[PDB]
């Protein structure tokens, strides 16, 4: 349990990964931790952008369901083949669980070029398991088989590893409150956004426009992707706040000097979200730091940036530029997300992240999300 | 879609014997995972044993270790969990669970 | 086959010499500077450098008894004007007397993420600070080892490096050197007579290339031009295929929208020796797109890698690590050839060809 | 503007001596590395010696160490070489060098 504490190598560019170990004799694999579907799946052959993979045939407790799955997303898939095998964690748990597999054997824009993971623990809900809900997800076999709370938690210790807490919530990885928002629906993580805030006011916008059809909190997403009008809205808003084209896009990268010093010059993110008690509402922000985002690292006199955040067609994802400010807490059996100041989340000593509460929530519908 | 029920609980004597099934309908049982879990009167949810679809991966809890056996018929659509050398502290509802899922328990009682 | 490969560093942090001073010596990292003519040290600590040379400490050091301040656009340093005994260990059995400059004030010299903490100038006597007569680091070495007084410099950057001091080494280039006349010994200037990208000429008159001088520089990281010159090279460049061109942005390019390969050839033109004749130089895309991050992604994001100036055309590192560079400072004269350290993946990044005629441009393109 | 010249060369036998001098005019002399230079017909420029600008560092080419003295003096903008035990091999013409620069030069002889 305290055991968990940093088990998560990686970054907010590349992903968080764990280390787990498959078969008998046991294989050790790096897996991505993505809260964003809901599949075990990993390398099964060899590919030119992974150095290991799972060989089923080196397995004496790996079994066969003999049929295979495809999953699709917007440039890319994979294919595998599904089985069931026993897996350990060695960050956290004495023993070994039987699990279900996907062994990809065959994929499209999967494994890119210096990537360090070779598989995906997707940690999501039944739901969105494939081919079906009724094949079992990782973290309902751990929850069932090792007797630990249905809630896990996640740190991201990498703006400018992390810890996966797999059964509960480790005080050491958090400073102040736990404010937590209600789960609207069990498939994705999905929450209420009530508000979208840029340097202290407020965007034109109706609290439904965040949430269409479904603002989640994905951590097998790098960026902020915000819905087309929600996104141009606030590139219009951090613009006017400051300094700039295809910066915004993600198409560019703009460069400045150390002394130019880029971060003092753009606003706060504010996301407004509804607390449990529903009269009230809190509010998780996020600073330059975390939305301008240092691509270089090289040390010199000067930088060049990404932005953050980026447009998405139908949906809000809270992926790696909000996350990696809070320490989040997805707790099932509550049916809540929580979120706290992550100690973690500064660079060069300055917090990166704030979350303050309580407000009020009139001044927006009972009920934000379609 | 997974539906199950359970039954074979009873009331028996210390170094008695059951036999509890649980019997599924609507989803792929023969391609699932399938585990037994009890849970006593106030104390927590304790998972019991587990079973790979095919049946020849079984785990167990070390408390039931030697005196319980998991097992499956998959042409039948049934799980089973032979309980032997009971005693008063198996005393609980016995649930099977599969993907997320679960039945509404048998009900086992262990006394002199 | 003695110096080669004794320089280290990178066509965009430069490449330095390591040099010894002093007695006992001291063990300095010193960029080679082909546009400035002093030898100048860092003399105390600084916050952005691991070592310098402490003159306290060498036993052989004397003082001049002044000091000097160079300034260029961005800043500036100043520095105790001595004399001492300093060896090359790749390249030389003895040591030399030489003047050495010791700063001790600086601004923007010392930059977070450099390797070198000192700047060895190789152009000539007329460039020295504070006279010409402070006698150059290469007239010292050359008066004092004998040998010829030729230098030549092959940087490995693109996608170490050698300085050879005193000749010129087969096995650091391939096919033929061409010369281009010095016109003027003070920095290494010689007479462009022709810009093409992408085999177009550019519609200019020969002189704009010369306004107010084309110089071989190892200091300068980017091909620089003047801003007429520049104007016509984006729009051309542009043309064949905002902030990118100021290089106030980066272009990032997925791998399969395979950005090289949309891009033309730039070819400058230089007399021969032979003056009814020339040759041309060419960078490709590689060269001149510069990737900048070599983070191994299935993206890469570019810097363009020429810059305006105002009063230069400076062939900076990003033409000279496509080539072997002879400075044949004996027979007035800067040779070029292929450089086979200059491919990537085995991909040539750039050409040399020639003679073509001096027929269609004036006989003197130098204002 | 580095303006030199040398004198005090001229014929002698070998085993014989010759004080060479080298004078400065309209350069910072007292501040200049200085070095001496030779040349016989037709073959390569060789190295002598060279002195740093008060005197107390002076190097030497292996062929002439222990016979022949650099030595400046800074009042007078003037450079000597002191030149014992001749040889018919230092037949040459000697020139004083700094910054590129050298002197007309003067010629020394060495025959029986
Ligand atoms: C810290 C965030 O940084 C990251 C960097 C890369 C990655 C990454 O590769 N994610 C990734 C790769 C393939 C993939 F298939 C997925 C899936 C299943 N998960 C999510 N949520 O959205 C896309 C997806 F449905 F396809 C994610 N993730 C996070
Ligand atoms: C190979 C290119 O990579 C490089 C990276 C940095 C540098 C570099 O710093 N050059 C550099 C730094 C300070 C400086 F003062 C100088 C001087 C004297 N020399 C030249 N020619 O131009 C500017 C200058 F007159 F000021 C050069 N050079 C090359």
């Amino acid at each position: 349990f305290l055991a968990m504490v940093d088990n998560l190598q990686g970054d907010s560019g590349r992903g968080y990964y764990l280390e787990m170990l498959i078969g008998t004799p046991p294989q050790k694999l790096q897996i991505l931790v993505d809260t964003g579907s809901s599949n075990f799946a990993v390398a099964g052959t060899p590919h030119s952008y992974i150095d290991t993979y799972f060989d089923t045939e080196r397995s004496s407790t790996y079994r066969s369901k003999g049929f295979d799955v495809t999953v699709k997303y917007t440039q890319g898939s994979w294919t595998g083949f599904v089985g069931e095998d026993l897996v350990t964690i060695p960050k956290g748990f004495n023993t070994s669980f039987l699990v279900n597999i996907a062994t990809i054997f065959e994929s499209e824009n999967f494994f890119l070029p210096g990537i360090k993971w070779n598989g995906i623990l997707g940690l999501a809900y039944a739901t969105l398991a494939k081919p079906s809900s009724s094949l079992e997800t990782f973290f309902d076999s751990l929850v069932t088989q090792a007797n630990i709370p249905n809630v896990f938690s996640m740190q991201m210790c990498g703006a400018g590893g992390g810890s996966l807490v797999l059964g509960g919530i480790e005080p050491s990885l958090y400073k102040g409150d736990i404010w937590y928002t209600p789960i609207k629906e069990e498939w994705y993580y999905q929450i209420e956004i009530l508000k979208l805030e840029i340097g202290g006011q407020s965007l034109n916008l109706d609290c439904r426009e965040y949430n269409a059809d479904k603002a989640i909190v994905d951590s097998g997403t790098t960026l902020l992707r915000l819905p087309q009008k929600v996104f141009d809205a606030v590139v219009e808003a951090v613009a006017r706040a400051s300094l700039i084209d295809g910066f915004w896009t993600g198409s560019q990268l703009a460069c400045w000097t150390n002394s130019e010093t880029p971060w003092s010059y753009f606003p706060k993110i504010s996301i407004y979200l509804r607390d449990e008690n529903s009269s009230r509402s809190f509010r998780i922000t996020i600073l330059p730091q975390l939305y301008i985002q240092p691509m270089m690292g090289a040390g010199l006199n000067y930088e060049c940036y990404r932005f953050g955040i980026s447009p998405s067609t139908n949906a809000l994802v809270i992926g790696a530029t909000v996350m990696e400010g809070f320490y989040v807490i997805f707790d099932r059996a509550q049916k809540r997300v929580g979120f706290a100041a992550s100690p973690c989340a500064e660079i060069a000593g300055a917090a990166v992240s704030e979350i303050s509460g309580p407000f009020s929530t009139e001044d927006v519908a009972s009920n934000c999300v379609p | 879609q997974v539906q199950l029920q359970e039954s074979g609980g009873g009331l028996v004597q210390p170094g008695g014997s059951l036999r509890l099934s649980c019997a599924a309908s609507g989803f792929t049982f023969s391609s699932a995972i399938m585990t037994w879990v009890r849970q006593a009167p106030g104390k927590g949810r304790e998972w019991v044993s587990t079973i790979g679809s095919d049946g020849s991966i079984t785990t167990y809890a070390d408390s039931v270790k030697g005196r319980f056996t998991i097992s499956r018929d998959n042409a039948r659509n049934t799980l089973y969990l032979q309980m032997n050398s009971l005693k008063p502290e198996d005393t609980a509802v016995y649930y099977c669970t599969s993907a997320g899922r679960r039945g509404p328990g048998t009900q086992v009682t262990v006394s002199s």
